[PDB]
């Protein structure tokens, strides 16, 4: 699911809820973008999972 | 706040919407024909109160919340299951008639309840 | 067998009335399915109309973005249009609320505890009970949540809601989908205007508007367009029952293309001729303004719940019957007696599901439907004429319980009239209900300020109180709704401000029990209590009332009502309207009867302690039988003409007007308290539970809101004519009800209209406001109780409304049956 | 106490209580729990004595000039 | 600077070249699907709770981002590509939105797919729609055909003035302003329990508008939290030190503020930024015009030169790049209406009135200097003893060719306000540039809480309307008041008369439908947040939003056909009354003569000819009059 | 067929097509006449009431 995901994040020791951050470079400028996910949530079609 | 507190109560009173579709047949073990529970005289929707449980209990859950411990009883519907609840126990006295006025504590009005033989 | 002289000489009068009224009276009768209920119940045969919640469903959701008059207008037209409409074999009067005589209506929106409650309510399905269940379930899954009750439950402080609708306290719902309303009379039922005419006035109003913001724009025309979208309701609405009352007139012609018999024939074409004059135009003979009256009241039961009838019969329909039967003799005496019992008839044929409260609280009525007779005109001459004669004949002959009668009493009444009222009395009807008009007129004035013009031409409400009929004086709302269990005060007193019953701490903590020092303390204990009860009440009331024209929309009341008419607002608006808002209050007795036992047997006997009162309380008098006998023995009782009692009741009023006199309605007038009872004395007797006046949890109240307890009063009706005569009716308090019951056997013969009229004497002279008589013998109604097969026309009255005893639930019958047989002399 | 249909043998509280017109007199309507049926019982000395009809009128009035009791 | 040069060089510009978007732009999806699914879950709320429960919503769950070296957070978008979309603004918008091309995404069908779903759910739903609605079918026909005009007649379009003298000065920010929302709640709620009355009856509404208020400052504040904990997310990614520091300080400063008053420069500007941020998620907000010399101004002073906290060139890097994050806003506007720019005031005047100019103004005109942005130009308010540095500074960055600062002669305007508006003297110091020719103060009663998007009018289809007795071959409809026939005239003067008689329908109707807008909504468009930031609003729980002139189109064209029918027609006689409009019934189709001759002897406006300038001048007092009746 | 054919169709005007359907009830306590719109061009489909010519 996303514990196992390189760019989920918890927000607090104790919180089950992390947000997702994901590193995006466009064609003019690279930032990071962050959303609210469960952690308990399944990837399923999650193009962005990483190990 | 005990604005928070009456809003749970007003929200755990209208528990319409799925609930109002499950009317059409009560539990084997049901509120509604429990000893501990005072039915409403407002109206026969099968809303009612429970003498036991207070506050924020559940039974719903098969890991039932139970808090004897409060000021206000807890807000329980004639079709509301029973069997996960530690409290209930079968009324010895169920008087589905009708045609007399409200009896919170021992009748039964609603239709569903009028097959229900001790 | 049971020939008229039989009847008379063994005092029978439900079988004298049927072997004397005519065929198609008895016919009309007998062919009335009751609406009444039985406890909780229904009738066995009634059903529940789908036709309408269907119809009224399927418009509605046709308009989605419309406002809520205007779709309600669209909706209600829609229903008119499509649904079923029925004329019985022998009726001269069309018009019902429903799709069949044996079908109640459905208020769709009235409430989603409502619907619950009609889709838990047993028999009143169809045959095909899984499709019908099926049916209304599809309804109520549609129109749950978005109902204008739920908006009032969800706007007011959720501490209000959840205790208000608790069913402990109140008695009311704070929206005009259950309740009635006020009729304009003087604007539709003046002879100058009909339906035509107020929509040529809608339609030069809408003229003018359309006009204003069609030209120069300016601030002005802002407001304008929601008053155009209200005219266009009001005139579509109207328009929708000129087209419905054309759908009558076109089945009677069919009807009467059928009949093989000359006279129905004929009859029926009359009948089709009257729904083609009326509502459109004004009427021109007895029959068309009857048929114009019942199609108003129909239309407004069409539009909601309406549980009460505000007419004055006699007043508005006086100079036609006067015409007709005396001017010009058109018809003879006796077809006006037929139209009069049969429009009476039709009245009665009225039935709508109502909330549990209603059902339990009107015992074998649908609701308290009162017509005015008698009074004074605007001038303040005597009102009175032939008219009132007829109604009162056919009130006797028809014998139907519902539509009583309440009539303003003057010193100068026709001793004809007076003995006619009498011999209502006397048959067991219940009603004429005699009120002391110029104290009335007082009360009116001192409360609300009416002038003394509008305040003469008032009619009662629903039950007993005064309501002006004028532009400004009709209440357009059931204000009244803040109706209040008053021995909820005394038992929160006595508990702390905590309710057994909905396992809720309802009031506040006064203090805790069981250590009330002296009689100053539980006083103000008491005072606290009322007062809160009052103002919970009271708020939830007025924003119901505020919110109403949002919530919920009446677009056929504003069209029959000068004030929306002319500045374009929904009726139930307080835009310019006098406030006329009072509190009800059930089983007001009972508090100062506590009061008085508490006084007597702890603080001035010493004889208990106030734990020991508490702890009995507590265990409900189990194991303090004689605790309770020497609380009840003891303790002085209200009607018994002593001044210990009497004091205490004078001081609750007192602090109770001081209270109304602090808080106002949504128009800013007063809230007086007005004690009766009705049947909750009897819907509230499991909700009350031990006080220490004697009762126990389970047994019923006390009868009326003055009257004395059950067995209680012992000197006799003179004391509790003095008793009752200590309230400053005109300054205390809106009204009081004094149910009171008569000997047959005295009353029967020559002597008993004097014996009567000296007892009105002497209530008129004590300046009491209002007294009801019971005239039934014990005898049959235990015979009525032990096989009811016969007594479908024994009438007892309960509390402001008479109801056949054989409808009425079995402790009510226990109760009243109880009720002191007081002698006259 | 000792209702007279069965021989049930509860306590007083057990009973279920209905309702009393007399409220001056010490004589009510309860209900058995074993047998269901109406009885009338005397609060005062706390026992059953025979069940209710319909037609039956017990209480009497304690006022009135008509029926007292 | 570097950082500066990087920000300005990864910026998508959201101007509209030629009426229509670059490429790289897109239309944002998240942010309408969000709110649509708030929408949808609190059926019963009153618009303005559930605008706020909806708001609260998508700031809990739209996509936040940080850019490589950004300063400063918070963004109007799900991306730094993308545009906002007021989803609920005008039916007419939406599907404007599923017509446009080229801001759609690779899935071009399951993202017009998801568009498609979004405007079905939104038709019929509309603020706009329910203007139209309640307006008589008629007008609301002709409003809607398109050919008298477009226009908007909501608050989802229009510009909206802060009260920066509530919430900026210092003392309160959004913590200050929920402390008192609460005392208000508490009182209203002691109220509702107490004595019946008719007084406590409005205060219920009142209430749900109160717990709007505070529902959408908490949800802001949590936005907030939301991008310090990015902040300190990239701050455990990261390596360098520097970078490490200022996304450290990035996170102090989105702690602090809304939350709080700013303690330095940063705080401020971020706490600026993010309450306009906020403010354009709830409606389209056309203008911006906020201050920044003025309510800044303690602040920097404090920071830079009274106790140099910060390096000077780090001010001006900071302003550069508040600038920077003003220039990313963008967000869909109709074509007709993305043929506005956002305008700051500098200089000006205390509340007192002596030389409100300091340091930051020479620090904003070197930021805009080195930045170069166009979109946020700040007009200077110049007073008669402006220093002669700041004047100097002015005129060195107008040599640049940014084209601002534009001068405005404040006395004059100080005068202009004092004398139509009659506000107090000493408030009328303090105002900023709320539409293109207004001003508006920014104290508490001074303030203009909103204004409306000022429908467009076109002058030409009255002319048409008289020439063609008010029928227009365009359309198949009868709009425009049937006067008379244009064969039978009498002069001139009679042609000006049906002229006129048809341009005061024709304006009337536009007046009506903007007035009926901005009577009604309060109830069609709840605004929660702009109710929030100003003090009239929290002090009395109403809504914010609670005269209206439209702009004139095409005018010019209409006066040139009256100079050339004036003089032509009937005092040179060279063609009959009924040649021109058997020419203008075949769009001059067959009449090439005809027509060369009627625009070449017709003297085109701008001939410097009393002739032509009589007509111009006729035509526009006669309108004017009209106007000001209005 | 349809409700043309019915017996129970009257028709409002000799010329209108919609119609009033009117029946004869009878209950265990009265009998009366019910009318109901209909538009002529209904089929009879489901109605027991039906009755042709
Ligand atoms: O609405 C009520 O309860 C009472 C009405 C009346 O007495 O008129
Ligand atoms: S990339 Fe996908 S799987 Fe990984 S944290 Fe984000 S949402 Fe979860
Ligand atoms: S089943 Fe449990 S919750 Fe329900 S009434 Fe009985 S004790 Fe109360
Ligand atoms: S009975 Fe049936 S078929 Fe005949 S007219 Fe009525 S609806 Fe039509
Ligand atoms: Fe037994």
């Amino acid at each position: 699911t996303c514990k196992e995901c390189r760019n989920y994040f918890p927000i607090n020791e104790e919180a089950s809820r992390g947000d997702c951050v994901r590193r995006i470079s466009d064609e003019r400028q690279s930032y990071y973008t962050a959303r609210p996910t469960t952690e308990a949530a399944k990837c399923e079609g999650c193009s962005d999972y990483l190990e | 706040s005990r604005r928070d507190e009456w809003k749970k109560l007003q929200e755990e009173m209208t528990r319409d919407g799925g609930e109002i579709k499950s009317l059409e047949t009560v539990p084997e073990q049901a509120c509604g024909i429990c000893l501990n529970f005072t039915d409403n005289a407002y109206g026969s929707d099968g809303r009612g109160s429970c003498n036991v449980l207070k506050a924020g209990s559940n039974i719903s859950l098969p890991d039932v919340i139970i808090t004897r411990s409060g000021e206000n009883g807890y807000i329980t519907f004639f079709n509301s299951d029973a069997k996960y609840c530690p409290n209930f126990e079968r009324m010895k006295l169920i008087d589905t008639d009708g045609h007399e006025c409200a009896d919170p504590i021992s009748r039964r009005v609603q239709r569903q309840l009028s097959s229900i033989k001790k | 067998c049971e020939t008229v002289e039989e009847l008379r000489e063994n005092q029978q009068w439900w079988w004298l009335a049927e072997r004397e009224r005519s065929a198609r009276l008895d016919y009309l009768r007998k062919a009335t399915w009751k609406k009444g209920a039985l406890g909780g119940n229904y009738f066995d045969g009634i059903r529940l109309d789908l036709e309408y919640p269907t119809l009224f469903t399927e418009a509605w959701k046709k308009y989605p973005n419309d406002p809520s008059m205007l779709r309600r207008a669209k909706a209600t037209a829609y229903v008119l249009d499509n649904i079923s409409i029925f004329i019985t074999d022998s009726a001269q009067l069309v018009g019902y609320v429903g799709s069949a005589p044996h079908t109640i209506a459905w208020r769709v929106d009235g409430a989603s505890t409502v619907n619950s409650e009609v889709y838990n309510e047993p028999g009143i399905h169809a045959e095909p009970e899984a499709e019908s269940l099926k049916k209304v379930a599809e309804i109520n899954s549609y129109w749950n949540g978005q109902t204008a009750v739920d908006k009032v439950g969800r706007l007011i402080d959720p501490e209000d809601a959840v205790k208000f609708f608790s069913g402990a306290i109140g008695w009311g719902t704070p929206s005009s989908a259950f309740g009635y309303s006020g009729k304009n009379f003087e604007y539709f039922m003046k002879g100058d205007r009909a339906f035509s005419q107020i929509i040529a006035e809608i339609d030069e109003k809408i003229d003018e508007a359309e006009e204003a913001t069609i030209g120069t724009p300016s601030p002005h025309i802002l407001p304008l367009y929601d008053k155009l979208n209200n005219w266009h309701a009001m005139k579509l609405v109207l328009e929708a029952a000129i087209r419905f009352a054309g759908r009558y007139a076109r089945l009677a012609r069919v009807m009467a293309a059928k009949e093989t018999d000359e006279q129905r024939k004929k009859e029926l074409l009359r009948v089709a001729e009257t729904c083609e004059r009326v509502p459109a135009n004004p009427p021109r003979n007895l029959q068309e303004s009857l048929q114009y009256e019942h199609f108003v009241q129909v239309l407004a039961r069409y539009e909601a719940h309406e549980g009460a009838w505000p007419s004055r019969p006699d007043y508005y329909h006086g100079p036609l019957y006067a015409k007709d039967v005396e001017v010009e003799k058109n018809i003879t005496e006796s077809e006006a007696i037929d139209l009069v019992g049969e429009y009476m008839i039709r009245c009665s044929e009225y039935g709508s599901f109502s909330p549990r409260y209603m059902r339990e609280g009107l015992q074998g009525v649908t609701g308290t439907f009162v017509w005015t007779l008698g009074g004074v005109n605007q001038d303040g001459t005597d009102a009175c004429n032939g008219m009132t004669i007829a109604l009162l004949k056919a009130a006797r002959l028809v014998r139907v319980a519902n539509p009583t009668f309440g009539f303003r009493w003057h010193p100068k009444v026709s001793n004809e009239v007076l003995r006619e009222c009498f011999e209502c009395i006397r048959q067991g009807l219940g009603y004429p209900t005699l009120r002391n008009d110029p104290v009335l007129i007082q009360n009116t004035m001192h409360w609300y300020g009416h002038p003394l013009e509008e305040a003469r031409t008032w009619v009662h409400m629903a039950c007993m109180s005064p309501n002006p009929t004028t532009k400004h004086g009709t209440s357009p709302f059931r204000m009244a709704s803040a109706t209040m269990n008053s021995a909820k005060t005394i038992e929160y007193v006595l508990h702390n401000g905590y309710d057994r019953v909905v396992n809720m701490q309802m009031g506040p903590k006064t203090g805790d029990a069981r250590e009330i020092k002296d009689f100053e303390d539980l006083f103000e204990r008491w005072t606290v209590q009322l007062k809160w009860l009052m103002n919970l009440l009271v708020r939830t009331v007025n924003l119901g009332r505020f919110k109403d024209p949002e919530f919920f929309g009446r677009p056929f009341l504003s069209a029959i009502t000068e004030r929306a008419v002319e500045h374009g607002i929904d009726a139930v608006s307080p835009e310019g309207e006098r406030g006329n808002a009072w509190v009800t209050a059930f089983t007001w007795i009972e508090n100062v009867d506590s009061m008085a036992a508490i006084k007597k047997l702890v603080f001035d006997d010493k004889k208990y302690t106030m734990s020991q009162l508490i702890d009995a309380l507590e265990a409900e008098w189990d194991g303090y039988e004689q605790m309770r006998l020497d609380f009840v023995k003891n303790g002085p009782k209200w009607g018994n003409d002593d001044d210990y009692v009497d004091d205490i009741m004078l001081r609750c009023l007192s602090v109770a007007a001081e209270h109304s006199r602090n808080i106002q309605c949504t128009s800013g007038n007063c809230w007086p308290i007005l004690p009766e009872n009705v049947s909750g004395n009897i819907h509230y007797a499991n909700i009350v539970g031990a006080l220490p006046n004697g009762r126990r949890r389970g047994d019923a109240l006390y009868d009326g809101g003055v009257s004395p307890g059950p067995g209680l009063d012992k000197a006799g009706p003179t004391a509790v004519l003095k008793s009752v005569g200590k309230i400053d009716h005109v300054n205390q308090g809106r009204s009081f009800l004094l149910n009171q019951r008569l000997s047959p056997t005295q009353l029967a013969g020559d002597k008993g209209f004097q014996l009567w009229n000296s007892y009105v004497r002497t209530w008129a002279e004590l300046g009491i406001d209002h007294i009801q008589f019971n005239v039934i013998s014990d005898k049959v109604l235990r015979a009525a109780q032990n096989d009811p097969e016969g007594y479908q026309e024994v009438i007892v009255r309960v509390a402001g409304y008479s109801a056949h005893f054989i409808d009425i639930s079995r402790k009510t019958q226990d109760n009243i049956i109880q009720r002191t047989v007081q002698g006259l002399g | 106490m000792k209702c007279t249909e069965c021989g049930h043998e509860a306590e007083v509280m057990k009973f279920r209580y209905h309702y009393n017109p007399r409220i001056d007199a010490s004589l009510s309507l309860r209900q058995c729990p074993e047998c269901q049926a109406v009885v009338t019982v005397d609060e005062l000395k706390r026992e059953v004595l025979g069940r209710m009809h319909n037609g039956d009128d017990p209480w009497g009035k304690s006022a009135g000039i008509e029926n007292l009791a």
